[PDB]
């Protein structure tokens, strides 16, 4: 899919990315991003050979803090980007009735289908 | 060497890049091919053998070559309906010959002779930057000329290119010439989804991009070329072999692993187009690129060789070595299967 | 369709083909790059005459200028084969085989 | 199921931070807590499945395979030293937590909404194994072993991914209600039959069926213990379980084009009976004993009876235990003796006096002892394919007729009637392996004794 | 400890230029090991000028 | 007139035994074996078996079956009493069908 | 540590760091002739310093904790028992080689940093050039397999080519009856097993090798076996010794940073000591190995990084 | 290439014998001619008549194998008298595989050979018969 | 102590420390205030 | 005779030995420059021709 306000420019976050409702304190998905911050400064104090769990606490406050924020800014992107495809979406149902009929509802009284058995 | 000439020559890698990103006229994307070329050459022999000598000659044949038939699709786009505007071309010759030059730049298997005959006598950081932007460059370009393809040139190129970067690889055992057959087959699945949803190819750019910075990261790490020196650096230390076993599983691509996830979508994209029996091959040809990854995975990790010794003088000396980014990008290039829905992250 | 570049493309494939087959030494390939790269000026810019496309006029000096020092960059390694070997020749390059 | 799935991720770093001689105890002791958690998952009644919300639910067929599982890991976590209890620290806890890590995908797969979910930690559950039986695998051909088992599977399993992401794109999502309420019957077309081939072959890889068994038995003599259980019993069992899931689709297809599966089945689960008759290296006979039982569970899935059904789990779990049980006294006994033959190392009777009684109990459950679940499995298979065809039990009483045979030649062979009195370095048993044989015998005889539990969804 | 390892021959098989050996493979040379070939000193003489009587 | 090898003749075996009489399963360390026998019979089984036992000895009516008992016990009274035969057949109405003819 | 390209560009060059007493020299004997005693006393007599005969365990001794580990791990050589045994067929030669071609090319790294770092110029003793002609008059007496010659000599290939040759060579000669008549004075017994035809096979290919292949290269001085102290004569030949030629005249400042930056990370100058070609007289099993690793792991000084060791500080780890 | 494979399918099957094996020869014939162009690029056979023999070796193989396949799919057709079942090109496949096993005087390669064009041409007969498309939508 | 001549660290610099734990605690800061900006916004303009 | 040797060649010999073949006659060549331009013009003219891709 393809820009929808290429033209307008690239816009990391439009200005209709704040009418939505952000993403919350403690979510999940940010939650996993910071677990995988402190595994990212686990392994950091692990390639070296200072002690693990140990002596790299600034790095791991700085580690897990930085990818918290850019997974707060992905993750706004992420609501924003599936938003305006269901608003594209639901505006070009409304544009055009005539192409996308609907299904006339046959109850399944009289909905013939074979039966084909298995013995 | 100096400093100052190696950080002017990356600056202008990066304009390059940049120029071939942004320009809406061709002539300024036939110029950042070249300013490429011409910066990358210093790039490579970085050493004073004559590997890098022949290496950097093969590279500049066959780079130079491509410019030039990129430069005969562009007079020809002119030759036809005339302006310099980055959009449908008006021609299937032209059309032909640009993907033609944009394979043979890019590195694709009738033209792909060269990689690992080039990736064989170059030092690390070169083979690294090489490999990023030049395989970088061109896929801008493929993304902004889609719409005006035979579907033929790029699937045979894919095709071929996945299963040529298969064959090649069980028979080699230089780790170069093996992370080049693993680009050739990436090359090949980047290549394979670009008339159907090219999200996917960027994405799969940015997941090979990280997967290839952590291998030749891991190969800075220790000054090995062969597989027995994977074993002494088993030997010298341990967390090396486990980083070794989840990137080169990562780059096999396994379900709870980050490897997967771009070959999932391509097929989950793929499959929503009504081809069945193309993306059954190339995923048996998927799983025919695991097992040099295996061997390698066997070398290090999971058996134990036997070693020389003065790794017993090495044990004092510390792994002084310094990393560039490793762990940042080793976790974010494992385990990234369960944030599947940043694939809207892109467009 | 003014049936000159019916003849200048023809010679384009001409020395195509001769950048691409080469037997003894790679000057002469080098030296047929750069009549692949004439090629393609003269094309271009008897196009841009003929059309009176006169604005985007730098078209021909800078392919000119760009794929000549392109050339010195293939002079230099050339030099560089020649230093590292006794000859220049298309052979003695099977060290590092495929 | 959340609340049986985060205490296992809560269960990872105890092992990191146990200090030495101390992680033994703190796993055993938590896995142990972890049955009881997952003992307490039992509520499930009478028209509907049980929903543990939107991502996960529970038929009453993943249930006691779950069960099963959590109960099964403290026993492979105590089955799990004396050939690398001398081994290094860090070593030590980076096995027990892949080994906790393999549960968690277990638990991950049996508990599946969707297909693609199944799918993703399907070969989740495949990728530790591997790491697991190639490292320590103690013998020379543990390469070759590990390799054929990835290939083998992945080779076999990658159309159904193909098949499922095509399921989802043309029929909605892939909810089991809503694969179920909603599935036309698919005609007979060919690219239904190639469908159908794609989905049941890779299932039929990870059974194994005939064709593909020597998948099996490399993967089990150059294995360790843990990685052998595993295998075995959740592996096997796993992939049954999954074709149960999946069968529901295709239903006026699979009568026209199900009949060369049974056919390679029935006949292989004869020939694989008599290839276990004759075999050496003990550890090998089991693994034959099992691709016969999961060829006459391939047989009770493709006809598709509700007796076939409750048979089919019936026959998993059961076997699931016998074969768990047995190959933990082969285990006893190479570690006893350094040899895994089969003629060496007879006698038996006089010495490990009770051990006897174990091998007797094994080999009868094997035997199929009626009261146990084994015969009620294999006993209501055969009533089903008799419904079937009518000629068909002949195959079945004559795998049951050799399957008797060489269990029973096992039991007679290897601990039966002379010690050879050149061994002489065997202690008498350890309470450890007396502790891990109550821990097999005892659900296995309780469950004889209420059965109504592990009967499938067509109860 | 009977855990099987590979041998001296195991890690000789995982050598060589390439890995699979064929009816022709033995011109096929490893590559050393600083990248560097034993490069042609092609200067014995230096340029040896003898100015006579023009 | 070589070896190809420096290590120790593998392995060295000890057994476990002869020691500590008094051990169970694995090592020597006196204090933790019997923490493990302890633990794995009293959290093995003290509090799992015979509590699992009586646990799944009785539960509710698992897939409805006491309940269908009843049910079934009351509906054919039910049924027997109101003159019609127990069991109805076509247990879908047949006026509400809407065939297609033919 | 304060280096890289960033401190290149703060401070420009290196050259600052020169001359005329930042120099390499070397003082090469054969074994008990030319000796730490003329090496101390040029050393004290032109401001210039000294490092030790590069034995055993100096890999040990340079870094870490001042005790020399044992041979379990700074072995396996026992120059003893190659001094009693050159023969035994379980392998002891050539390890010893080898770990003495480490310690002498550690010890040579050591110098070259030492002299780009602030002066002030080092003497060496017994440096790589008398290490193959020392293997090679071994050879010589023949005691070791020719495959296991052709791999020292692929090591002398990987290793050598990288680095500077040093400015001068002090070429001590003392005949062999009077090195006989030392080593009898000594009084060490298994070092008075040692033969006199191997002393003369050294003599004769270090005479006749590596005197032709120094060449202006590693300027000589070649002195008498009772020319010593004679003090005078040696600084006075030094300080107008007329440095002409070798590679030292072209680095111009280029290659003294990349030296600066091979040297340091020490690692990097030791992923070529193990090739390898896995050599039947000098690989280990890998259960040996393991022990082996896990003992040198349970030492109390040398496991995980001792920047970062505990129990001898630093109480800097933040809680 | 095109036309050919356009006029191979053209012709109903059917019996409009051979010029379907007339057909079948020219695809063995231009497949041959692909292998032999790429085989003297990347040989230098030494000399020029020896790679004339190598291309003349190669396309008659391939004529061959295209030929006597073409010939017993009109056997096939001719017999059984089904234009449905892909059994008539299982036979022709594996009569593929033979004539290679044939000019390479062999056994296990014209077996395995056998069974893959077997397998493939069935593919071949059973995808033209239900429709499934050349390389591409490539539309959504 | 027990170091022959060369700790390259273990005295640990206090300016980088410093540097990492005050832009830490700045782009805490930050992050709160942003997402505090982007809830009054929702709850102005919904 | 029938599981083990025959099974073994059916599903791993044939799949392995044509990945060694193909192997070994695809990245096993010879490292020269004018086979591979001849090779490019093969591919160029057999692109162009032979089997169209811009007709
Ligand atoms: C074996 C390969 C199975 C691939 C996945 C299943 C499948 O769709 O197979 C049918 C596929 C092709 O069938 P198909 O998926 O194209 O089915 C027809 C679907 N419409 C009508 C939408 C075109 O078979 C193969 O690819 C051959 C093997
Ligand atoms: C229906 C389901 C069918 C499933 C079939 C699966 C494929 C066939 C079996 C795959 C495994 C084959 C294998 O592992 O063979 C062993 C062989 C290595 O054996 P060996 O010679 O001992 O080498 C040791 C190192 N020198 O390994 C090799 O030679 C590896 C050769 C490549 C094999 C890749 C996997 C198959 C790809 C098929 C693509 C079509």
């Amino acid at each position: 899919m393809t820009g929808r306000q290429a033209r307008a420019p690239l816009q990391f976050l439009p200005d209709e990315a704040r009418s939505l409702p952000p993403p919350k304190l403690t979510d999940p998905r940010l939650a996993y991003i910071g677990f995988l911050g402190y595994c990212s400064g686990l392994i950091d104090n692990a390639i070296r050979r200072r002690p693990v769990l140990s002596a790299g606490l600034h790095r791991q406050f700085l580690y897990i803090t930085s990818f918290v924020f850019v997974g707060y800014y992905l993750l706004k992107r992420q609501d924003y980007m599936y938003a305006v495809r269901d608003h594209d979406m639901f505006s070009y149902i409304k544009s055009h009735p005539e192409d996308f009929p609907e299904k006339d509802k046959k109850t399944y009284r009289e909905v013939f289908e074979e039966f084909h058995p298995v013995r | 060497m100096n400093p100052i000439i190696l950080i002017i020559i990356l600056m202008t890698v990066m304009l390059g890049t940049i120029i071939v990103m942004i320009s809406t006229h061709w002539l300024l994307i036939w110029i950042g091919f070249e300013m490429n070329m011409l910066a990358i050459i210093p790039i490579m022999m970085k050493k004073h053998n004559p590997r890098a000598t022949e290496a950097s000659t093969k590279y500049f044949l066959t780079q130079s070559t491509a410019s030039m038939l990129l430069m005969m699709a562009i007079i020809i786009n002119l030759m036809f309906s005339g302006q310099w505007t980055v959009m449908k071309l008006f021609n299937p010759m032209a059309s032909m010959l640009m993907t033609m030059a944009l394979a043979m730049k890019l590195g694709m298997a009738p033209f792909h002779f060269w990689v690992p005959e080039v990736t064989q006598g170059i030092p690390l950081s070169s083979g690294l930057i090489l490999l990023t932007w030049q395989k970088l460059a061109p896929m801008s370009v493929l993304y902004q000329i889609l719409p005006s393809i035979n579907l033929d040139l790029i699937l045979t190129l894919s095709i071929l290119s996945i299963t040529i970067g298969g064959w090649g690889g069980l028979n080699q055992t230089q780790l170069r010439k093996i992370m080049a057959y693993s680009s050739i087959a990436h090359m090949g699945w980047m290549t394979a989804v670009l008339l159907y949803n090219p999200t996917m190819t960027l994405l799969n750019l940015i997941i090979y991009i990280i997967m290839t910075s952590t291998m030749f990261t891991l190969f800075m790490a220790n000054s090995t070329t062969t597989t027995l020196s994977l074993s002494h650096t088993w030997n010298k230390a341990p967390i090396m072999t486990i980083l070794v076993l989840i990137t080169l599983l990562s780059m096999g691509g396994l379900p709870p692993l980050s490897g997967f996830m771009p070959k999932w979508m391509i097929i989950q994209e793929m499959t929503k187009n009504d081809s069945i029996i193309l993306p059954t091959l190339m995923a048996i040809t998927a799983l025919l690129n695991l097992y040099f990854y295996m061997r390698l995975t066997y070398s290090t990790a999971l058996t134990m060789f036997p070693s020389t010794n003065n790794m017993k003088m090495k044990w004092q000396f510390p792994t002084t070595k310094r990393m560039t980014l490793l762990p940042t990008m080793t976790v974010l290039s494992t385990m990234l299967l369960p944030l599947t829905p940043i694939l809207s992250i892109l467009e | 369709m003014s049936l000159v570049y019916m003849n200048i493309m023809m010679a384009f494939t001409v020395s195509l083909t001769g950048l691409l087959m080469y037997r003894s030494h790679l000057m002469s390939s080098l030296l047929c790059l750069e009549g692949m790269m004439l090629s393609l000026f003269i094309l271009a810019t008897l196009m841009i005459l003929n059309s009176h496309f006169t604005l985007a006029s730098m078209m021909p000096i800078i392919l000119l200028v760009f794929a000549a020092c392109e050339a010195a960059l293939g002079l230099s390694l050339l030099v560089m084969v020649s230093n590292t070997y006794g000859t220049d020749y298309v052979q003695n390059l099977n060290l590092l085989q495929c | 199921m959340l609340k049986y799935i985060i205490p296992t991720m809560m269960l990872m770093p105890l092992t990191w931070l146990s200090k030495n001689s101390m992680i033994w105890i703190n796993t055993t002791l938590h896995s142990l807590l972890i049955s009881l958690t997952s003992l307490l998952l039992l509520n499930q009644f009478g028209d509907n499945s049980l929903n543990f919300s939107l991502t996960f639910f529970s038929d009453s067929l993943s249930t006691p395979l779950l069960i099963l599982t959590m109960w099964l890991l403290p026993l492979m976590l105590m089955a799990s030293q004396h050939h690398l209890s001398k081994e290094n620290l860090a070593r030590k806890k980076l096995f027990i937590s892949m080994l906790i890590l393999l549960q968690l995908f277990l638990i991950m797969t049996f508990t599946a909404t969707e297909l693609i979910f199944f799918y993703i930690m399907f070969e989740a559950t495949l990728v530790p194994t591997l790491i697991i039986i190639t490292r320590w695998g103690n013998q020379t051909e543990r390469l070759n072993a590990g390799l054929y088992f990835l290939f083998y599977t992945l080779a076999g399993s990658l159309p159904l991914l193909v098949a499922l992401i095509y399921i989802q794109n043309t029929m909605g999502s892939l909810n089991f209600l809503i694969l179920q309420y909603w599935v036309q019957p698919m005609p007979n077309s060919w690219s239904n039959t190639f469908m159908w081939l794609a989905c049941m072959m890779a299932f039929m890889v990870k059974m194994p069926l005939y064709g593909l068994h020597l998948w099996l038995p490399k993967a089990h003599v150059e294995a360790p213990i843990a990685g052998s259980m595993v295998l075995a019993a959740i592996l096997l069992k796993l992939g049954g379980y999954g074709m149960m899931r999946i069968t529901l689709l295709l239903n006026p297809i699979t009568d026209f084009m199900a009949y060369p599966f049974i056919m390679l089945s029935l006949w292989g689960m004869i020939m694989t009976s008599s290839i276990c008759l004759r075999q050496t290296d003990l550890k090998s006979l089991i693994a034959y004993s099992s691709v016969s039982h999961m060829a006459l569970v391939i047989v009770a899935i493709l006809i598709q009876t509700p007796w076939s059904y409750m048979g089919a789990t019936a026959l998993m779990i059961a076997h699931g235990l016998t074969s768990s049980m047995l190959f933990c006294l082969a285990n006893s006994n190479y570690e006893r003796v350094h040899s895994r033959t089969m003629i060496l190392a007879r006698g038996l009777q006089t010495l490990l006096p009770l051990m006897a009684a174990w091998w007797l109990l094994a080999s009868l459950t094997n035997l199929a002892l009626p009261p146990s679940i084994n015969l009620i499995g294999e006993l209501f298979v055969v009533m089903s394919t008799f419904s079937w065809s009518n000629i068909t039990i002949i195959l079945m009483g004559l795998n049951m007729v050799i399957t008797a045979l060489y269990s029973l030649y096992m039991l007679i062979t290897t601990q039966r009637g002379k010690h050879t009195h050149h061994i002489n370095n065997i202690l008498p048993s350890f309470t450890r392996e007396n502790a891990l044989m109550s821990l097999h015998m005892l659900p296995l005889l309780l469950l004889s004794l209420n059965p109504k539990i592990i009967l499938g969804p067509l109860y | 400890a009977r855990q099987w390892q590979p041998d001296v021959e195991w890690a000789e098989q995982y050598g060589g230029a390439v890995m699979y050996p064929t009816k022709e493979t033995a011109h096929w040379k490893p590559p050393p090991w600083n990248d560097v070939d034993p490069p042609k000193d092609t200067l014995v003489s230096n340029l040896t000028l003898n100015f006579g009587p023009q | 007139p070589t070896l190809r090898w420096q290590e120790d003749p593998e392995p060295e075996d000890e057994n476990l035994y002869e020691k500590n009489p008094d051990s169970h399963g694995y090592d020597k360390d006196p204090a933790v074996d019997v923490w493990n026998m302890r633990v794995v019979f009293f959290f093995g089984f003290s509090i799992v078996l015979v509590l699992g036992s009586t646990f799944v000895a009785y539960l509710p009516d698992y897939r409805m079956q006491e309940w269908a008992r009843r049910e079934a016990e009351r509906l054919v009274k039910y049924r027997e009493a109101h003159g019609l035969p127990l069991m109805e057949s076509n247990c879908f109405d047949p006026s509400k069908i809407q065939l297609p003819e033919d | 540590l304060q280096y890289g390209p960033l401190a290149y560009i703060l401070g420009e060059k290196t050259t600052k760091k020169m001359t005329e007493n930042s120099k390499l020299i070397t003082v090469d004997g054969n074994i008990c002739s030319g000796k730490s005693k003329l090496a101390k006393e040029v050393a004290e007599k032109l401001g210039l310093k000294h490092f030790p005969e590069a034995g055993i365990h100096y890999a040990d001794s340079t870094t870490g904790d001042g005790k020399p580990l044992p041979v379990r791990f700074s072995g396996n050589c026992s120059l003893e028992k190659f001094y009693d045994d050159p023969k035994s067929n379980d392998g002891n030669s050539y390890r010893l080689q080898a770990w003495l071609y480490a310690s002498r090319l550690l010890q040579y790294a050591d110098a070259l940093e030492h002299l780009l770092s602030t002066g002030q110029g080092v003497v060496l003793e017994r440096s790589i050039y008398s290490d193959f002609v020392f293997l090679e008059a071994m050879y010589r007496q023949g005691f070791i397999r020719k495959q296991c010659v052709d791999h020292y000599n692929q090591v002398k290939k990987v290793t050598v080519c990288e680095y500077l040759p040093p400015h001068v060579v002090i070429y001590v000669d003392v005949p062999v009856s009077e090195v006989q008549s030392r080593i009898q004075k000594k009084g060490n017994p298994h070092e008075m097993k040692i033969t006199s035809a191997y002393l003369q096979d050294i003599e004769n290919v270090y005479k006749g090798t590596f005197l032709p292949e120094m060449s202006e290269k590693c300027e000589v001085l070649q002195y008498s076996a009772w020319e010593a102290e004679d003090a005078e004569k040696v600084v006075e030949d030094i300080q107008y010794l007329k440095y002409d030629k070798g590679p030292w005249l072209d680095q111009d400042d280029r290659k003294l940073h990349n030296l600066r930056m091979l040297v340091q990370d020490k690692l990097e100058v030791l992923n070529y000591t193990s090739i390898p070609v896995f050599l039947p007289e000098v690989t280990i099993g890998a259960h040996q190995s393991d022990r082996v690793f896990q003992e040198f792991t349970e030492l109390p000084g040398r496991k995980y990084r001792a920047g970062y060791n505990e129990d001898v500080g630093d109480k800097w780890i933040w809680l | 290439a095109k036309t050919l494979l356009h006029q191979y399918w053209d012709i109903p099957e059917g019996t409009e014998c051979h010029r379907k094996t007339y057909a079948a020869t020219s695809i063995g014939g231009a497949s041959g001619l692909v292998v032999s162009a790429y085989s003297v690029a990347l040989k230098t056979p030494t000399s020029f008549l020896e790679g004339v023999a190598r291309t003349g070796r190669y396309t008659f193989t391939a004529a061959a194998i295209g030929a006597i396949f073409g010939l017993t799919s009109c056997i096939s057709a001719q017999v059984r008298e089904k234009p449905d079942d892909p059994l008539n090109y299982l036979i022709g496949g594996c009569a593929g595989g033979l004539t290679l096993g044939a000019r390479t005087r062999s056994y296990g390669i014209g077996a395995a050979a056998c069974a893959y064009m077997g397998l493939t041409a069935a593919l071949v007969k059973m995808g033209q018969l239900e429709g499934w498309k050349v390389f591409a939508e490539p539309k959504v | 102590k027990f170091y022959i001549q060369e700790p390259p660290h273990g005295s640990p610099n206090w300016l980088k420390v410093g540097l990492t734990l005050g832009t830490s605690a700045f782009l805490w800061i930050y992050l709160i205030k942003q997402h505090n900006e982007d809830v009054l916004e929702y709850k102005r303009r919904n | 005779l029938l599981d083990l040797i025959w099974l073994e060649t059916i599903l791993p010999k044939t799949i392995s030995l044509a990945q060694m073949k193909m192997s070994t006659t695809i990245t096993s060549q010879k490292g020269l420059i004018k086979l591979y331009f001849l090779s490019f013009l093969i591919t160029i003219l057999i692109s162009t021709t032979l089997l169209n891709f811009h007709e």
